[PDB]
């Protein structure tokens, strides 16, 4: 559960991300596939090579989904309902994998925005990604 | 933990740039801020009431130095972590009863701190090597649970 | 996130507890303290012996809190805010302990309500307790 | 896993009343229903679309028999779970890459199924003894991760 201050921290931080959202999403995916090779089993037909245009395209989708979630932080289940059905119903993603991607997103943000990645913002972002993860791993139709 | 020669070289190169007086305290402090239940284990450390209080707490900084030292030692003994960390495992598991998921959390907070400090140098292959290391350390600390 | 079916299942199943609230809550606590002795550390001055009146009294509070959660299942953070501040802010209970108590609550319900504890209701109760646990382990003021 | 003779006796006596043909399928079935992501490991098993379909699925019932058999094998040699489960650990960890939290989940689902079947006979001390057993089995299954 996010505090009011958490929501403000997340909106401010993700705002600073801005037009780099796509690049960062791709980098987080690459970090995940390399650091946690078991996660690749969910993308068996993907070109997962470094610089993959397919991974770059998917990173932009992941980032745009997060931007949507930030915009609907008070109403995430309704906003993310289609994505939840995809990940929890169709793909049946083990919840551990969301912890792994969430971590790689934090690492990516830390590497690119060190001034912004204060301990308070780090805390709020971790909670936000945990909340997103809970929605995407839940079947609630 | 087995590292390729390329991974070993990259891990060592990055670690040589680590500020040993500060990074452990930053990692331990962020653990306490990001995962606040972990503060229960450090009740004697004084003021942990705000992120500023945690990060500036002298006892957090001092203790973080010891934690970083354990990671540094581990880097020199990657083939014998269960042996090296046996005394620490008994302390954290048998005496303190720290749930082992928290060992994983601290390792990943450390990775975030390295990313923060070194930016473009902390490439995805460098991260992947460090994830092997912190997973090995968490596993060795948790050995009494296995 | 709970589905409409989850909420229906939980309301029906938990509704059968009734005047057995104290008994079932106490049994779940006793199961937890015995099976997972590390959890006793949070109750340093309690009488945790078998048949303890103090555990019986505490079981009633836990069960009544779950009744409260059911009656506010769509708006739980606001309904449980006092309990969140107790468990997350004051007591700093490690989240793993909530998985342990939740499991012991399921065991207790399975042992007492054989007809109710179908696979579907089991699933819904697990999600419900996980949701309650997330609220009680979050700081969101 | 070390059980007291009293605990081993309690566990052994109850297990003698466990239906070899059904209880494994009930536990595996409930794992698939309660934690749906686990269904991803059982694509070839056919219809898992609803709770009734899962619990009635012939392949779930048959596979559950093997799972119970492995728990049974564990019970027969509590002093050598790691040896007993070595091949199974290779399979679940190295081949299938099942996250080890799921091993804990299945063990606890089994405990729920025992409570469901035996009611008041599944006392807190009997449960505590079974929790030692299922933790030991999960740890043995996860040995290749450690
Ligand atoms: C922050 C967490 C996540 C977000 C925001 C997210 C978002 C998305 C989005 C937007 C899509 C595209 C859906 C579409 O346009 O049709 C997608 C697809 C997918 N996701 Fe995720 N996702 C997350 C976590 C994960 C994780 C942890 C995994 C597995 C390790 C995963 C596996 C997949 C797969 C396999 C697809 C389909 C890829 C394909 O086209 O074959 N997702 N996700
Ligand atoms: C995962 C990597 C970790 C490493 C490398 C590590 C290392 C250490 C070291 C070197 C000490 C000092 C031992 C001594 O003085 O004899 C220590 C003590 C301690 N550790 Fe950790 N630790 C880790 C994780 C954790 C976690 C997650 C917690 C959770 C709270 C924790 C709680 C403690 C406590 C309470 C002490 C004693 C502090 C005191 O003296 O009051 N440790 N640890
Ligand atoms: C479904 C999960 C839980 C519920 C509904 C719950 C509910 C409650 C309630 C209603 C109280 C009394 C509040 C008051 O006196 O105003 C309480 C107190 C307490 N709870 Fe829980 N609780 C849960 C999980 C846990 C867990 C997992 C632990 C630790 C293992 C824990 C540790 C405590 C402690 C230490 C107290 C205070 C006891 C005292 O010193 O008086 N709770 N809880
Ligand atoms: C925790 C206790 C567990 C035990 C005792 C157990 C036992 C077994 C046994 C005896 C087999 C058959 C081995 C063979 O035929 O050679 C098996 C296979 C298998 N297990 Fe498990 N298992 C456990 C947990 C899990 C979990 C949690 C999952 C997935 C979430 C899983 C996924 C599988 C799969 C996919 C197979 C192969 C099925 C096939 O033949 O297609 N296991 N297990």
């Amino acid at each position: 559960v996010l505090s009011p201050a958490d929501k403000t921290n997340v909106k401010a931080a993700w705002g600073k991300v801005g037009a780099h959202a796509g690049e960062y999403g791709a980098e987080a995916l690459e970090r995940m596939f390399l650091s946690f090779p078991t996660t690749k089993t969910y993308f068996p037909h993907f070109d997962l090579s470094h610089g993959s245009a397919q991974v770059k395209g998917h990173g932009k989708k992941v980032a745009d989904a997060l931007t949507n979630a930030v915009a609907h932080v008070d109403d995430m289940p309704n906003a993310l309902s289609a994505l939840s059905d995809l990940h929890a119903h169709k793909l049946r993603v083990d919840p551990v994998n969301f912890k792994l991607l969430s971590h790689c997103l934090l690492v990516t943000l830390a590497a690119h925005l060190p001034a912004e990645f204060t301990p308070a913002v780090h805390a709020s972002l971790d909670k936000f990604l945990a909340s997103v993860s809970t929605v995407l791993t839940s079947k609630y139709r | 933990v087995h590292l390729t020669p390329e991974e070993k070289s990259a891990v060592t190169a990055l670690w040589g740039k680590v500020n040993v007086d500060e990074v452990g305290g930053e990692a331990l402090g962020r653990l306490l801020v990001v995962y606040p239940w972990t503060q229960r284990f450090f009740e004697s450390f004084g003021d942990l009431s705000t992120p500023d209080a945690v990060m500036g707490n002298p006892k957090v900084k001092a203790h973080g130095k010891k934690v970083l030292g354990a990671f540094s030692d581990g880097l020199a003994h990657l083939d014998n972590l269960k042996g090296t960390f046996a005394t620490l495992s008994e302390l954290h598991c048998d005496k303190l009863h720290v749930d082992p998921e928290n060992f994983r959390l601290l390792g990943n907070v450390l990775v975030c701190v390295l990313a923060h400090h070194f930016g473009k140098e902390f490439t995805p292959p460098v991260q992947a090597a460090y994830q092997k290391v912190v997973a090995g350390v968490a596993n060795a600390l948790a050995h009494k649970y296995h």
